[PDB]
């Protein structure tokens, strides 16, 4: 319970973190016509 | 050529067999949770007290349903609007006998539908098309989050959620029309002409384009917004019909001049409204 | 008083029409501009100071 | 006329405004007329509710909800929600159409006589989207505007008259609040408390005293990002994480307001302190609450309970699923684990008793003023999130440069390698 | 002059307009 | 025995979608 | 109820809530002068 | 009948309600008035019909 | 429930599946 | 040249709408049915067959006007204006629900005349008739409907009377004594319904983002983009407007059998496995069950008015209830 | 143009006219055998109007008449 | 009783609209 609680809050905290910066590492440079 | 951009080139890369994308990397973990999920609840769950009243309803194949019949039942009525995560409950046979994987399906699943609508614009984006295939698509995503979310949360509960079967969608459809009168709703009406007349010209699109092949633009431009405006049109139906805002009433209408009452169709609709509430409604 | 209050602001909803019905005219077409914009501004003005009696004239 | 038509703008009819985007005077003729009319609406409703008001009649039965925003911040009110006078009503209306009729003429004044474009009147009033400074500094000052309004009322509860509190003894009483609250850890117990049922995020607040130092909290905060956005330049990964153009900021403001309306529907429709059940009527919690009392008295009188989840005192059947809801008219008849039966065998004063029937009958024929606002709030916000998706996609794909079709001749598509 | 189209015309607006008629005097009824 | 031919006939379905999307001939 | 002084407009309040609606419908009539160009 | 079946009830009629072996006689029903009243007949819409036994006049005696 | 539901199950999901199979794999041994 | 030839260049010459030979039997028969409907709702009630005020005369709505059904009695007599019934009395004949017969057949005939008027037509521009061959579909729903349905049960009176009201009483109808939710012809239905409303939608949506800046689209891009965000994708042209054309179509069929074997009782009313199981123990309870539960209480609340004719009596203690 | 105006003057509001007195003088309830809204049901005749033999029709109205 | 001032409005639209049609 208690690992799978950490894991599951781990796991939100890092897929979000990864889609944040993601978003803002400059991702208007990926179209085709850049 | 740094790792953080060597991952980032990875994912936002059209070269994979299906597309990732920053939304994708939500979608894939919400989705997959909610299909095993419900696979799992489907074959074999315990019973779930759906009526907060210690007496259970089962749902799963293990327990004597079929696929027709089988359905994964709404969280407790006890619960209310509570989140019930399983580290929040006090035994795993209790959570479940509460309803908690309907909640983690549905959870799941309305995080991934946003999140796939997200991901369908950003492909169409890296390719360099026009981005308005999510605009579309927003139309069956509203009506999912009217009966899943805005539903109960206008009701107060997930127990009044449409339940994940076959035959729970229209003990539904059946409850939802005893409690407010959906058929004589406009908004439905407008969503049913937008289904029906979806189909009418998608068969009369396809026949000529068929027929012929052996502003035009327009027309597909036309093609797309009908069903799609009638279906933002009825999920906004259901979603004040959430709010207690039901639709018209002409019962008991016409009265004789002396002063009786003389019946019409109304009236048989609603006596047949009736009928299925009172079977509704377990105790008063 | 009352009845003076009232005529007051029987001419101020007159008047408001006539700037409702003036000032889009005056504005969008500045062809006659020399009465015009007297006109319109001097609406506005009479506008504002009738606004300010009827002020005090409630109480 | 030049410039009014398709060829020279490439926009149709149905798409007109579009070609405002680069006519600086005129949009912001536009905006004004446009704050002119919103403003218009609310001086007029006002007017009318108030020429249809009835005193005898509850408003929620009456049928007003532009009356019960007003009789929420007292204007006119008295203890447990009677009406004294609908004079300040009035006052307000008048108020807010005199200022419609200037924002109007400001409005005609900016789309017709005066400049069409402010970059050759001035510099400071002339502006092109893509200048990232001046953007962030028109944002910071409209920014400080919104501070001052937010500091104006809590000013108006601390000094001016302050607010229905429904939560003074014997029903609701309007109050001036004098203890706000400012510990910082009570802010972030309600920001980061759960949107679930576990709680409610910022819906759950119940006490006045919250709700005043939240606003002051907001208006500084406010104030002083105004400052900040005047004073600083974008930093670079910001200048990189956005798009730089007029319809990009439609988007982004479109994302906000609906995020907005989804809160404001919450607020509506689960809080009872904010928006007083003595006005919009109860909610569905407190009417579901309110007919299981009415019965227990009926049945008490005539010679029903049970254990939560958690094993406190609720009521019982469907009312279950608000075992945990809070109301004035309840709560004293709490306990440290749910309501005594003892008590409510004793405790129910005249005033709650009559309230609990009040609402058993007004349960959200009849529509309550929380269910219109809910409903249209609703739809709008739904709405507003669709236009969001629509000017952000269009946003990024004008930016990028294929907005107006795919290219015939350098496709795109034609030169990725098949996946097969 | 008289044409098909004529035919259709009046097959259709004579009635129409009579029912329009009888529609509204339904109306002012008590 | 239901369930099994339930389930069977379901992960033939899901066999079916694998097969289908990665090993299409592909488009020309 | 209107302020006893103003009771006399009563009728032209009774017509503003609904005047939002006309500037839309007012568009299309402008559209409609200039033969929607 | 042949409008009492079902789509996917298979097989022959005596696979239902069974083989019929005896007729066991026309039944009358009396109440405690001794008045005879008489059950009505179910129609062929109804899979289930609620007993009523009324009285050949047309009112309900018992049920 | 019926001895015979199972085997009509059966034939109904195989018949129609080997009459594909063996369509499909007579066209692709052909060039 | 004789007369039959000058007929049938003056059928096919151009003018403002095509006549063709179909136009003889669709215009008179299409205008007669409209007609009757419009009679039917402005003036003719029927207090006399289902004892209700379904006209305007009455005082009803645009939502409850119905050119009702005849009565019960009538069994399935034609009931002609000069038949053993009407006998000649106009007034008898809408009395009796003459009315309804008059549409739904001239209706029949006019459907008839509207898909021979599409083999004309593509027989006079000269390309594939494929939009009759769609428009069978609507023939199919029409006939199992207003005909066959009435036909398999006791009366016309248990048809479909034409109206709103109405037609969602027959819905609750139909799903309280035929239970038609949980037919498996009916789910094929709804499938093709949705499905192809779901085709029209996004076909239209790719077809306007794929658009070329100047057939118009670019079928590459959108291959590819369904591919990689949904998994399939149509590579061929012809294949996609056809399945846009085949399965709305395909599911009125499913549903034009669902409706047939319904109007003879022959319908999927019960899983027995499961009312076995619930005989046996009292606490098993599924989704199912409530369903069975809902569609008793709605034959019990709706069979006393809905067929006034049987002169129902149900009282109180027999009506089901959640006690 | 304008020579059906006139036509068209002279005759639809005397259509219209025509429908409305069809209405007003109550043939219509003759014409259609609709009730009168005192016909529905006499001071107590609160039974319903309903055919019970489908070969007497008419006649059996003739007696509810 | 108020058709006369819903009226009034309407012509004061229209008329709006119409003297800027003039020029
Ligand atoms: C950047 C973007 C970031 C986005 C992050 C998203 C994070 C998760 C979002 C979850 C959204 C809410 C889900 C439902 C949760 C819920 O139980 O919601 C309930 C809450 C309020 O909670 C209730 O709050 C109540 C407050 O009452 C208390 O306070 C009251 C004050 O009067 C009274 O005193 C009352 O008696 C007292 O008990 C109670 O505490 C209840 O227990 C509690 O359930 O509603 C609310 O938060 C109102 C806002 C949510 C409602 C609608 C959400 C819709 C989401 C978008 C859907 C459309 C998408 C578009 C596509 C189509
Ligand atoms: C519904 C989704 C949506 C939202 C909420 C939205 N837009 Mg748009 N939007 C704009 C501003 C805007 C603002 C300032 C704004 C927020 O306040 C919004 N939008 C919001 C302009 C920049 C730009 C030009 C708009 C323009 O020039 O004219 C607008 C056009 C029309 C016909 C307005 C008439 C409205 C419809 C008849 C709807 C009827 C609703 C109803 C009356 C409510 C009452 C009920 C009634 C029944 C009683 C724009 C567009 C456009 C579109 C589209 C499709 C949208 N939008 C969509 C949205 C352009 O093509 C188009 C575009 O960009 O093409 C390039
Ligand atoms: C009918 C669609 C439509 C709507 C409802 C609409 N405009 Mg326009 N509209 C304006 C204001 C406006 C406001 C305040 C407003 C709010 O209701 C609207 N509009 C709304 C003025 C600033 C501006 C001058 C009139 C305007 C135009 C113009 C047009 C066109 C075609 C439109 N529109 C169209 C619309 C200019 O050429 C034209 C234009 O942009 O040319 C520069
Ligand atoms: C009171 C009616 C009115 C309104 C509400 C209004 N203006 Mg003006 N207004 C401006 C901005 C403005 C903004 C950002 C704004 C938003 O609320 C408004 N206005 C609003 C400036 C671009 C511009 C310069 C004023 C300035 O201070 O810069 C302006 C004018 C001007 C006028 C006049 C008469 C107005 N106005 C009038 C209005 C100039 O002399 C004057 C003018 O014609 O100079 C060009
Ligand atoms: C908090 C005080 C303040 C206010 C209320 C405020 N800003 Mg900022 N503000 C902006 C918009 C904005 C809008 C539209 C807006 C309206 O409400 C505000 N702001 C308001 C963006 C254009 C711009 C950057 C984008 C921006 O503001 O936010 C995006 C980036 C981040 C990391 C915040 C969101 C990420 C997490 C969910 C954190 C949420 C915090 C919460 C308490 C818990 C901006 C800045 C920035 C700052 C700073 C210090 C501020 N602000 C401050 C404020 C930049 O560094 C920075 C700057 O360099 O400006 C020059
Ligand atoms: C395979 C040889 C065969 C044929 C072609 C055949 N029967 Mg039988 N058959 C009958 C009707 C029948 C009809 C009306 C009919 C032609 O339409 C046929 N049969 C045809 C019933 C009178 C009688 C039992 C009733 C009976 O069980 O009827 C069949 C029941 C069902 C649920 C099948 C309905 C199937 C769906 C439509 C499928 C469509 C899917 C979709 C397109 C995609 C019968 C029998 C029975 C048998 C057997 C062994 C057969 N049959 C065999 C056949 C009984 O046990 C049994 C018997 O003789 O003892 C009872
Ligand atoms: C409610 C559903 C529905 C309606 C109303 C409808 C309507 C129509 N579809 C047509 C066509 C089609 N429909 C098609 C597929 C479909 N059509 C569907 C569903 C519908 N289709 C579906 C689901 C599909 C997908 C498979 C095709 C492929 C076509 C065509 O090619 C054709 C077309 O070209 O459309 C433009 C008709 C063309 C004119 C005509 O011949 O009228 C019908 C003719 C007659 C003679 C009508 C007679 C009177 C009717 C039968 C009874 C009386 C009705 C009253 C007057 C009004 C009743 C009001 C109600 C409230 C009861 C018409 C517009
Ligand atoms: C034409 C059809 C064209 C499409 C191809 C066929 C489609 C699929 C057909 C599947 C048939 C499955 C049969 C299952 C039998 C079963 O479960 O019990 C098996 C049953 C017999 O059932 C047994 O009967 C015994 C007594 O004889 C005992 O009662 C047993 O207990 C009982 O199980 O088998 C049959 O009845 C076989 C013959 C079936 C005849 C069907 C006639 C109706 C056909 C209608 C066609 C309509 C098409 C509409 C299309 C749209
Ligand atoms: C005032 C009030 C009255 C009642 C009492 C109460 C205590 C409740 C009091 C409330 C006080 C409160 C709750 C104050 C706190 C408010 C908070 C935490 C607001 C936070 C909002 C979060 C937001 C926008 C998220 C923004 C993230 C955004 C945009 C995305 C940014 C980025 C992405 C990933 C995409 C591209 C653009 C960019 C910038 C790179
Ligand atoms: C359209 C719509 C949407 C937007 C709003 C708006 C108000 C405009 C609304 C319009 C509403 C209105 C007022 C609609 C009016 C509709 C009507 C009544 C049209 C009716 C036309 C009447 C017709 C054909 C009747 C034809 C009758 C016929 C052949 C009779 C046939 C006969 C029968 C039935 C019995 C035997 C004898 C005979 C002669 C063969
Ligand atoms: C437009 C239209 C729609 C579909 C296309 C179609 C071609 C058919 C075309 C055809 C016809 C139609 C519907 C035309 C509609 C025209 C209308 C209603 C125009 C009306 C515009 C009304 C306006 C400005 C009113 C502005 C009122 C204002 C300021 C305030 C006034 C005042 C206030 C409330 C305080 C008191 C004093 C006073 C002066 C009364
Ligand atoms: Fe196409």
């Amino acid at each position: 319970m208690a690992i799978l609680k950490f894991v599951t809050y781990a796991w939100i905290i890092f897929v979000i973190s990864l889609f944040f910066f993601g978003f803002i590492s400059s991702d208007t440079t990926r179209n085709p016509k850049a | 050529a740094s790792a953080w951009e060597r991952f980032c080139s990875f994912i936002t890369s059209t070269n994979n067999r299906l597309y990732i994308g920053w939304f994708g990397v939500l979608m894939i973990p919400t989705l997959l949770t909610a299909v095993t999920c419900f696979v799992i609840a489907f074959i074999g769950a315990p019973p779930v007290d759906i009526d907060g009243i210690r007496e259970p309803v089962a749902g799963s194949l293990l327990y004597g349903n079929n696929i027709i019949t089988g359905a994964v039942v709404p969280s407790s009525n006890a619960i209310g609007l509570h989140l019930y995560p399983i580290w929040e409950a006090a035994s795993l046979d209790e959570w479940l006998y509460n309803g908690g994987p309907y909640q983690l399906i549905i959870f799941h699943y309305m995080i991934g539908c946003i999140c796939y609508l997200g991901r369908q614009w950003e492909y169409s984006y890296r390719l360099g098309m026009r981005p308005w295939i999510c605009v579309a698509y927003s139309a069956p995503l509203a009506a999912t989050y009217s009966v899943f979310l805005i539903y109960p949360l206008g009701q107060g509960s997930f127990s009044d959620g449409m339940p994940l079967g076959i035959s729970g969608t229209f003990n539904f459809m059946f409850v939802f029309q005893a409690e407010h009168n959906i058929l004589m709703h406009p908004f439905h009406m407008f969503g049913v002409a937008g289904v029906l007349g979806g189909s009418l010209f998608a068969a009369m699109h396809g026949s000529l384009v068929s027929s012929t092949l052996v502003n035009s633009r327009s027309l597909h431009f036309f093609l797309g917004a009908w069903p799609v405006v009638c279906i933002w049109l009825t999920a906004m139906g259901i979603s004040t019909m959430a709010f207690n805002l039901n639709g018209f009433n002409f019962n008991h209408s016409i009265v004789d001049s002396q002063g009786n009452v003389v019946n019409t169709w109304a009236d048989v609709l609603n006596r047949a409204n009736l009928g299925f509430e009172v079977m509704h409604e377990r105790n008063a | 008083m009352s009845v003076l209050f009232q005529l007051l602001i029987a001419a101020f909803v007159a008047l408001s029409f006539a700037m409702i019905i003036g000032v889009p005219v005056v504005f969008s077409t500045g062809d006659a501009s020399d009465d015009a914009n007297k006109l319109i501004w001097g609406g506005a003005a009479a506008w504002v100071v009738l606004l300010f009696v009827a002020a005090l004239a409630s109480i | 006329a030049a410039g009014y038509d398709r060829a020279t703008t490439g926009y149709g009819w149905w798409a007109g405004n579009a070609r405002l985007t680069d006519l600086s005077g005129q949009l912001t003729g536009a905006h004004i007329a446009h704050a002119g009319m919103i403003t218009f609406w609310a001086g007029a409703m006002t007017l009318f509710e108030v020429s249809h008001f009835i005193p005898e009649k509850p408003m929620y039965e009456q049928g007003s909800i532009l009356l019960a925003h007003l009789a929420a911040e007292g204007f006119g009110v008295g203890p447990g929600g009677e009406v004294i006078s609908t004079y300040p009503y009035f006052v307000i209306g008048a108020i807010h159409l005199i200022a419609s009729a200037v924002l109007g003429f400001g409005g005609l004044y900016h789309t017709f006589r005066g400049p069409a474009k402010f970059e050759d009147y001035s510099d400071w009033w002339g502006y092109d989207w893509e200048d990232k400074e001046k953007m962030m500094q028109i944002l910071g000052i409209h920014l400080i505007f919104l501070g001052i309004g937010a500091l104006a009322f809590a000013a108006k509860a601390m000094f001016f008259g302050g607010l229905y509190d429904p939560w003074a003894p014997g029903g609701g009483n309007v109050r001036l609040i004098t203890n706000p609250t400012w510990n910082l850890g009570t802010f972030l117990g309600y920001i980061t408390r759960s949107p679930w049922g576990e709680g409610g995020w910022i819906v759950s607040v119940n006490n006045l005293e919250d709700v005043v130092g939240g606003h002051l909290l907001v208006g500084v905060h406010y104030i002083f990002g105004g400052v900040f956005h005047i004073l600083v330049k974008p930093w670079g990964w910001v200048r990189r994480a956005y798009v730089w153009s007029g319809e990009a900021y439609l988007s982004y403001s479109l994302g906000a307001l609906y995020m907005c309306g989804m809160i404001a529907v919450g607020y509506v429709w689960f809080n009872n302190t904010v928006y007083p059940s003595e006005f919009y009527g109860p909610t569905a919690a407190e009417a579901s609450q309110a007919q299981a009392m009415t019965f227990l008295i009926r049945d008490q009188r005539l010679g029903y309970l049970m254990r939560s989840p958690s094993g406190e005192i609720i009521f019982g059947g469907e009312t279950m699923r608000f075992w945990d809801f809070r109301g004035p008219w309840l709560e004293p008849l709490r306990g440290p684990n749910g309501l005594d039966l003892n008590k409510l065998r004793n405790d129910i004063q005249p005033w709650q008793a009559r309230r609990a029937a009040e609402y058993m009958t007004h349960a959200p024929n009849y529509v309550s003023p929380r269910s219109w606002l809910s409903t249209s709030h609703f739809c709008l916000a739904f709405f507003f999130f669709v236009g969001h998706i629509w000017h952000s996609g269009r946003a990024r794909a004008a930016a990028a440069g294929f907005e107006k079709g795919i290219e015939r001749k350098t496709e795109y598509a034609l030169s990725l390698p098949d996946i097969d | 002059i008289y044409t098909v189209r004529w035919l259709a015309v009046h097959t259709l607006g004579v009635p129409l307009v009579w029912f329009l008629g009888a529609i509204a005097s339904m109306q002012f009824i008590n | 025995m239901d369930v099994i031919a339930y389930v069977f006939i379901l992960a033939c379905i899901i066999g079916l979608f694998f097969f289908a999307v990665f090993f299409r001939e592909k488009p020309t | 109820k209107l302020p006893e002084a103003f009771s006399v407009f009563s009728p032209i309040v009774d017509v503003m809530p609904v005047i939002p609606l006309f500037f839309l419908a007012l568009a299309f009539v402008w559209q409609a002068a200039v033969g929607f160009k | 009948s042949p409008a009492k079946g079902g789509l996917f009830r298979t097989g022959a009629m005596n696979s239902g309600d069974g083989i019929a072996r005896a007729w066991e006689g026309h039944p009358t029903f009396t109440d405690s008035e001794g008045r005879e009243l008489f059950v009505r007949r179910m129609p062929n819409f109804f899979e289930t019909f609620p007993v009523v036994l009324t009285d050949k006049d047309g009112v309900v005696r018992a049920d | 429930v019926n001895d015979l539901g199972a085997i009509a199950t059966a034939l109904f999901v195989f018949i129609p599946c080997v009459f594909l199979i063996l369509l499909y794999a007579q066209t692709a041994s052909r060039g | 040249r004789g007369w039959f030839d000058v007929l049938d260049d003056w059928l096919k010459r151009d003018r403002f709408v095509f006549i063709g030979w179909s136009g003889i039997l669709l215009f008179p028969c299409a205008f007669l049915s409209i007609g009757g409907w419009f009679t039917g709702t402005t003036f003719v009630t029927s207090w006399y067959t289902h004892g209700l005020a379904s006209s305007y005369l009455e005082g009803a709505n645009f939502l409850t006007v119905a050119v009702s059904t005849p009565a019960d009695s009538l069994g399935h007599s034609l009931l002609l204006l000069w038949g053993p019934e009407a006998q000649g009395d106009f007034t008898r004949w809408c009395q009796l629900g003459g009315l309804w017969n008059f549409t739904t057949l001239h209706g029949v005939f006019g459907l008839i005349g509207f898909m021979l008027r599409q083999f004309e037509i593509a027989r006079l521009v000269g390309v594939r008739p494929y939009n009759a061959v769609a428009f069978s579909g609507p023939i199919a729903v029409y006939v199992s409907v207003f005909l066959m349905y009435p036909l398999g049960q006791s009366s016309w009176f248990f048809a479909p009377s034409w109206g709103v009201t109405s037609i969602f009483r027959f819905l609750l109808f139909a799903q309280g004594f035929h239970n038609l939710t949980l037919n498996p012809f009916h789910m094929m239905g709804v499938a093709g319904i949705l499905g192809g409303a779901l085709l029209c939608a996004i076909h239209g949506a790719t077809v306007e983002n794929t658009l070329f800046e100047d057939e118009t689209y670019s079928m590459v891009t959108a291959n590819r983009f369904w591919s990689q965000i949904f998994g399939i994708a149509f590579s061929n042209k012809r294949w996609l407007h056809f399945f846009m054309l085949f399965v709305p179509v395909t599911g009125l069929w499913a549903s034009a059998i669902g409706l047939v074997g319904i109007a003879l009782n022959m319908r999927a009313y019960d899983f027995v496995s499961q009312e076995i199981r619930a005989a046996e123990d009292p606490e098993f309870e599924t989704f199912y069950t409530k369903n069975i539960l809902l569609n008793e209480g709605l034959r019990a609340w709706m069979a006393p008015q809905d067929q006034i004719h049987e002169n129902f009596i149900f009282p109180e203690e027999v009506l089901p209830r959640g006690n | 143009s304008i020579r059906y105006w006139i036509i068209h003057t002279i005759t639809v509001p005397m259509l219209f006219l025509a429908g409305w007195l069809f209405v007003s003088t109550g043939l219509a309830y003759d014409v259609f055998g609709t009730p009168r809204p005192n016909e529905y049901f006499d001071q107590a005749r609160q039974g319903l109007p309903l055919v019970t033999d489908r070969y007497e029709g008419k006649q059996q109205i003739d007696e509810f008449t | 009783l108020q058709l006369t001032m819903l009226g009034a409005v309407v012509i004061a639209g229209p008329i709006v609209v119409l003297l800027v049609a003039l020029r």
